């Protein structure tokens, strides 16, 4: 035939030249499908699945079974042709030219009779070569479609196929829904290890057993908008293709996750040695940032090098911790240190203020309304931050000024992992940590006071749901000194900038921290009480410019400034 | 309280087709 | 007619027939029931097909099946295989769906667990789950998310969430994860669900519900489970612990769910919390997510009868149950290896024998550790 | 492609028509990691008009012509391919389809085209909608196979709205993030397309003016983005510098960013330090009258913006107490047509409607599903 | 008049006419009555007004029996839906009206849908017949776009 | 210019003198005159505003009476309904504002629906020429577009 060779791809001729990459697995479905075509009436399998599951594939694989004669006999010697509806479409101008197009098509089906037909992209029939009063592909099909006299096989996503061929029930009775699912990571594995040949041969590389088993596995685990097959043929296709720019050569599961790395932001990569040691040494790197409050400093290190030696469960999150304790004790400052020992940015930190989630109606901010509503399709803070970067640092700060109905959507969140938002979508929170910081006698003789405190206010299963539940410490009057060592380095900081030193005296520490301790809050009063009284004092002196470059200035409102 | 949003769908067809006028 | 509602009557059945003939014309012949059934089932998802003899055993096994993955809760694994056994043996109401449960009791029970552990039993897969979780349902006007937006409104292409993932697995397990947490109106939208099989979506297709089973877990009614005793004055002092549960959360059912809600439950169990016997046996369950993941390295975790026996020790709240036991070995085992991996204490291609170097062989545990011998 | 949808930015690269492109080589090494992919070698580059999404491209068509590429991409005549005027002339069915099937076979004969889509947002529905035979629908196959190499360029806005959106094309591309560049990296593209602008205009430009064109269109335009705004000012100044004649400095950069905006060159051409030094006088100019109050509020500006400054703090605080009228409104609009050079900077929320929590919700916007969403 | 609103006065009548005039051309290998002009508007509209078979009139008089067939009791209901049944049949319905409006309340399982389902398999075989909106999924206002549709403009108008 | 909404003065005007000196020569087979004119206009739009005949003049007499054949009592209601067609018979009502504007309210079941339903079958011998659009199917914000129609390219708006 010519008039298939111009609106339509022979993919038997594909695969006699080899040019078809190798299903291997998906043969139950490839049976499945020889079935259809093998039937009387409405010969026509549709092919709906996922995209990235391999529903072109399939059809790619049953057009390797024709050439090497693993149909049955009443499949053998067909020519399967990849009808393309937009050839057909081109080349109309004219009332009448497209539906000449398809009667000659269908004319060589039925005069060859050896034609396998394939409209990939099927709900794109309907519609097709419609016009000013044109009969459109779909109703020219359709009655050879209803009595076998047509084989065509059809290819749809599951989205696509309820939008457009459900919505023709005519159409949708023409085609038998063969269930193209998505593989699993044993099955895509096995996929890879087939595919293995193609893609070592383009990339020059050489892609080990256990980089294909990682590639399957860490894509299943960390990938959460594709789907199995390509998901994993893209760490394998972008791991050789990066091995290809770096000769500009063996691809190892430490290129693969490495790749994965770059692309979701998740931290999966094998360790660097001194990676490791940053995570040995993460406390005292926390400590660099956050003054005392031990017992979390070391909690939260123990859920990041948890999730790092693979060991946390993949069905949680990475962590889950109330920050319990008195206001001020560094309760968000430990939050934005986490997240800047895993990001380097305080602005990775996903801050939710709790206390503006006050009524029981502004649960939608964290997921998305529901169809129907305003912001159905801009819906969810927290779902798109966190499908958008799915390694976060996720605070619920203030986490008792929120009604208690605004923890039941963050339940299962906690135990499973998921969020499905007002959309449907469900987002991976497997990999996030959750942190929910909560400000909230007599005659004898804080962790059991705070505790108590959470007992009867949160639910008994949201606390059952949180890893660690850590109370802090009022911080005594030594750490606050070691804080006003801490708060005069962003001013001494900028200092040495112009060239300039801070030193202040024990005096001035003290008096800092008088000043800044409170009962009712704590270090907040000091963070104050630094930039009030030593920074504005330096900046108009800077005004002033009695002070310059290879100066220094010694520190004993009340303060002195040399 | 609540708003919903409605949608209001837009008459979205393909182009004509067009009948030719012959001249010989 | 029973098992499609997507089609019609000549068309859906001529096509059972045309492919059942294709089936055989694969094979060489006879079309019979069984052959029809095993098209339909390999279209329709749903298990119509004849029983072999490896799976009627399996079915009659169920509850061991279920057991290797949920400790105890006996009169719940009982309860779901029986709603399996009667679809499977052609024994339940077309008209109705497959089961209709409420899971209740405590929290770290097993409720959404037996959930996803049924659902590994009849898919292989805890994901093929449809879990609904009911805690974003509190407000009352997200019952959309259930069936869809009507006729002029955004999402009404995108219509329904549970009624799609139904028609597309008609025979599912849907989970509806803390069902108390949701509004009244949500779970009244699923009425016609429990007794009809229907679920209306927002263009007007009504889904089969009929072959699913609807899970409905929920912690209402466990909030005197962290108390022995009541306020009041009391005849005994027995141990009418989970009896006395059974009634506290078959009132508070009653008085949060309408009782046309409750008619079309099929069981509510209420569950046991989980014995100290069962947390024993908790920790081989939960070790086994721990070894698995070190096998993952080619390292071996090996834990002695004196380690698990003292994570049952520090891990048994009988309040909660299995949580506390899950935090147990994150804070004891992980934690601590997490360490010695990364430190190179122990390796890849090392067995992690866990043992106690301090403590009696049977004493409560306050001054005890674990050591993490590396060997090999 | 012919030389009728798009133009050869490889053919371009040969006669030295693109312009250099100084930095943005982590992107460019992106491009050709996802360009070297057996299949689904299609790049996305997602930034903000005028990031420097073409310039990546630029400057991969320039990394072919000097062999920089790693022998997949080696000869790749790079076209690009205008999708609006691909579109533009279907009023009858088929036109658009047969002009992208020509296209199409033209790249299927050569084997060496790489299409740049500038505008990929475009592809969703070209021809009429998703399930239709658009121009997303046409490609879908050859670009699932990895037999058609095409660069896009969208936005982040429209990558969402369109290409995440549309099922079955988010696989097919691979979004590579062009960020907007900084100052410093564009006093480095200014410094690079130095010789461009200098040539063009026969008009010396001084690296006094390529710090002020990049510092100062950061500051002062912000709907648009850093590469080009501050291109633009280098570009308009030494054409108004034609129309006045031979050097650009760092005044003739105000002058024509002071067209733009409305603040006067000497609010453009200054110096915080001095900027605010003669703060008080001109805080007199409409607050005559308690004097103490703006020598209050122009000491405590002075010190907090000159000098040091912690970046996670506000300019200034304050609460203006006191009786109503008597000057309260009238220094912050004094006070803002001093803040950057625009009286039109002052926002008044009149908080007195307010007595409700829940009209916070109409304040900061409301939770999606509710009134005052918008 | 009555029976159509889909069509209009002269045709509709004039369609009784031609189709009872053809059905009665077959039945000779000859008389067109009332009776026959109410068989086709039955075969047409589906609504039962031809005249009364003496094996149909005594299953309707016998209705109260054959619904307690499947309905337990409840007679109450079960002659309260035949007696619309009944004045349906008997030409005795307002014709502005409909057929027969009626809440069945009560407690829950004791036949409120099944004798729903018992009615709609007396008048049709099938309980299925049974156009069945259910009404719990209803739960705000914007969900009687479901019963009458989409205003024109919107998405579902079609 | 007063009966006419869709037509142009010049026309809409030679419309109705043309008509009428063709309505007037097939009566001579010869004075087109102001009653002439309102005759056609009353056939054309369908608005009587021709001169009342003595039949109709005293039926517009006996309206309340005529109007309590089909509705019982209700005589405040009868009669209000009564001033305001006989304002616009004797071509006497605003004509920038409705021929009548009511709100018929009160009890449920009196007879507010059976009073318009019994002035269509007055001014029209039938109860279906009543526009009846029953207010309750538009308590969405959006379904005025039913009302007045979607604006154009919307679909339905044609
Ligand atoms: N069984 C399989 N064996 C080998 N490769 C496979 C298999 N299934 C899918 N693939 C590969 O996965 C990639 C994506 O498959 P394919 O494009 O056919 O999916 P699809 O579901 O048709 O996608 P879409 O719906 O987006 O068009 C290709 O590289 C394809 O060769
Ligand atoms: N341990 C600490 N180390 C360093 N800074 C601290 C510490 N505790 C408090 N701060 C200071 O507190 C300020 C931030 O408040 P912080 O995040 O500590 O509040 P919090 O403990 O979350 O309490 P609240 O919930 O009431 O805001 C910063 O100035 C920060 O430097
Ligand atoms: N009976 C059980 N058998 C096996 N595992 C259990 C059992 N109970 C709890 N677990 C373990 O505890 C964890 C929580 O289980 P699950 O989600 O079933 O508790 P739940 O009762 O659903 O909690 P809640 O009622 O608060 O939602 C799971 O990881 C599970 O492995
Ligand atoms: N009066 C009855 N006669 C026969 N069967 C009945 C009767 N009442 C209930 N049943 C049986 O019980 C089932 C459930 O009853 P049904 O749903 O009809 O009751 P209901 O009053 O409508 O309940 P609800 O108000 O909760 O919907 C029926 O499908 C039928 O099998
Ligand atoms: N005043 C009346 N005169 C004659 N018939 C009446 C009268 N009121 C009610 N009816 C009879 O009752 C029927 C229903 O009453 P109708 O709908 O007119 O009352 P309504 O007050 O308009 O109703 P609603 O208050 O429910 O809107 C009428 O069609 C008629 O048969
Ligand atoms: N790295 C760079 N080096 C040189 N010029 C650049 C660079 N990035 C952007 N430009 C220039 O800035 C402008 C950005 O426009 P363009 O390249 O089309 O990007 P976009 O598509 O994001 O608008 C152009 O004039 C371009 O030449
Ligand atoms: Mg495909
Ligand atoms: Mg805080
Ligand atoms: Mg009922
Ligand atoms: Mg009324």
């Amino acid at each position: 035939s010519l008039v298939l060779d111009q609106f339509g791809r022979n993919l038997t001729a594909a695969a006699m030249e080899g040019k078809l990459d190798p299903v291997i697995g998906r043969e139950k479905e490839i049976e499945r499908v020889m079935q259809v075509l093998s039937r009387r009436t409405k010969n026509n399998p549709v092919l709906i699945g996922e995209p990235g599951v391999g529903k072109t594939a399939v059809v790619e694989g049953l057009a390797q079974a024709i050439v090497h004669g693993e149909v049955p006999e009443t499949l053998k010697d067909k020519q399967l042709y990849t009808l393309d509806l937009g050839s057909l479409v081109a080349g109309s101008r004219y009332r009448g030219d497209f539906e000449e197009r398809l009667k000659k098509v269908l004319k060589e089906i039925n005069t060859r009779g050896d034609i396998i037909l394939f409209i990939d992209a099927l709900h794109t029939l309907v519609g097709a070569g419609a016009a000013e009063g044109a009969i459109d592909a779909a109703s020219i099909l359709k009655p050879k479609l209803a009595r076998g006299e047509l084989q065509t096989i059809g290819a749809t996503t599951l989205d696509e196929y309820r939008k457009y061929i459900e919505k023709d029930a005519a159409l949708e009775r023409r085609f038998q829904p063969v269930q193209v699912g998505e593989p699993t990571v044993e099955h895509t594995i096995e996929i890879l290890k087939g595919l293995r040949d193609r893609y070592e041969a383009h990339h020059r590389v050489s892609i080990t057993d256990a980089a294909m088993v990682a590639a399957a596995t860490l894509a299943d685990r960390y990938i959460n908008d594709r789907f199995l097959p390509d998901k994993a043929i893209d760490l394998i296709d972008e791991a050789g293709a990066r091995m290809r720019i770096r000769r500009m050569a063996e691809v190892d599961d430490e290129q693969i996750a490495e790749v994965l790395g770059n692309w979701t932001g998740i931290p999966v990569f094998k360790l660097t040695e001194a990676e490791t040691t940053r995570l040995l040494r993460m406390e005292e790197e926390l400590h660099k940032r956050i003054i005392g409050q031990e017992d979390a400093v070391k909690a939260v290190s123990k859920a990041i090098r948890r999730t790092r030696a693979g060991l946390k469960d993949p069905k949680r999150p990475s962590g889950s911790f109330i920050f319990a304790g008195p206001s001020g004790v560094g309760k968000t400052e430990l939050s934005k240190a986490l997240a800047n020992f895993l990001f380097g940015d305080d602005d990775a930190l996903i801050q939710i203020d709790m206390g503006e989630f006050h009524d029981r109606f502004t649960a939608s901010r964290l997921f998305g309304a529901p169809p129907g509503y305003v912001g159905y399709e801009e819906g969810g803070q927290l779902t798109e931050k966190v499908r958008r970067k799915p390694f976060s640092v996720v605070l619920f700060d203030a986490i008792e000024k929120a009604h208690q109905e605004i923890y039941n959507s963050l339940l299962q969140v906690l135990e499973d992992g998921r969020l499905t938002d007002g959309q449907g979508r469900t987002v991976d929170f497997k990999n996030t940590v959750l942190i929910f910081t909560s400000n909230l006698l007599g005659f004898s003789k804080m962790k059991q006071k705070v505790n108590d405190e959470l007992k009867k206010h949160f639910r008994p299963e949201f606390l059952n749901r949180i890893d660690d539940i850590i109370v802090f410490h009022q911080l005594t009057r030594e750490e606050i000194i070691r804080m006003v060592d801490l708060m005069i380095s962003r001013v001494a900081g900028q200092l040495k900038s112009k060239d300039m030193a801070l030193v202040l005296t024990d005096a001035a520490k003290a008096l800092l921290a008088k000043r800044g301790f409170d009962p009712v809050l704590g270090a907040r009063p000091l963070r104050r009480t630094i930039q009030r009284e030593i920074e504005d004092q330096l900046s108009e002196k800077i005004l002033f410019e009695e002070v310059g470059p290879g100066q220094v200035v010694t520190v004993d409102a009340v303060f002195t400034f040399t | 309280m609540k708003v919903l949003i409605l949608a209001c769908l837009v008459a979205l067809a393909l182009a004509r087709e067009l009948e030719e006028l012959n001249v010989p | 007619d029973r098992y499609i509602n997507d089609r019609f009557l000549p068309d859906k059945a001529i096509d059972l027939i045309d492919e059942a003939g294709a089936r055989m014309r694969i094979r060489r012949a006879e079309v019979d029931d069984e052959q029809i059934a095993e098209v339909l089932g390999n279209w329709t998802g749903i298990p119509v097909f004849k029983l072999t003899e490896a799976e009627t055993t399996r079915l009659l096994r169920m509850e061991e099946e279920l057991h290797k993955r949920i400790i105890g809760q006996e009169d719940a694994v009982k309860a779901v295989s029986k709603a399996i056994r009667r679809t499977r043996a052609g024994l339940k109401d077309p008209k109705r769906p497959s089961g209709s449960f409420i899971f209740a009791g405590p929290s770290g029970v097993g409720k959404t667990e037996l959930s996803k552990a049924l659902a590994n039993f009849l898919f292989g897969d805890d994901d093929a789950l449809i879990q609904i979780d009911m805690g974003e349902f509190h407000d009352r006007f997200t019952a959309s998310r259930l069936f869809g937006a009507p006729p002029g409104y955004v999402g009404y292409e995108e219509g329904g969430q549970l009624t799609e993932k139904v028609r597309r697995k008609p025979f599912s397990v849907v989970l509806f994860d803390a069902i108390e947490k949701a509004h009244q109106e949500i779970y009244n939208s699923l009425l016609q669900v429990l007794e009809d099989g229907r679920l209306t979506d927002g263009q007007g297709r009504t889904v089969d519900f009929k072959n699913t089973v609807l899970i409905f877990t929920s912690n209402l009614g466990t909030s005197d489970i962290s108390k022995p005793v009541g306020l009041g004055f009391s005849k005994g002092g027995g141990e009418n612990d989970y009896e006395r549960m059974k009634q506290k959360v078959n009132d508070e059912l009653k008085k949060h769910f309408r009782p046309e809600f409750l008619n079309r439950i099929d069981d509510i169990i209420v569950f046991h919390q989980l014995t100290r016997e069962e947390i024993i046996r908790m920790v081989d369950l939960m070790i086994s997510r721990v070894a698995g993941q070190l096998k993952s390295k080619d390292m071996a975790l090996v834990l002695t009868d004196a380690a698990k026996a003292l994570l049952a020790k520090r891990g048994f709240d009988p309040v909660l149950g299995a949580r506390p036991l899950r935090r147990t070995i994150q804070r004891e085992i992980e934690d601590q290896l997490s360490e010695k991996i990364l430190f190179e204490e122990v390796g890849p291609g090392q067995v992690v024998t866990v043992d106690v170097d301090n403590w009696d062989g049977e004493g409560p545990g306050e001054d005890a550790v674990f050591t993490f011998t590396g060997t090999r």
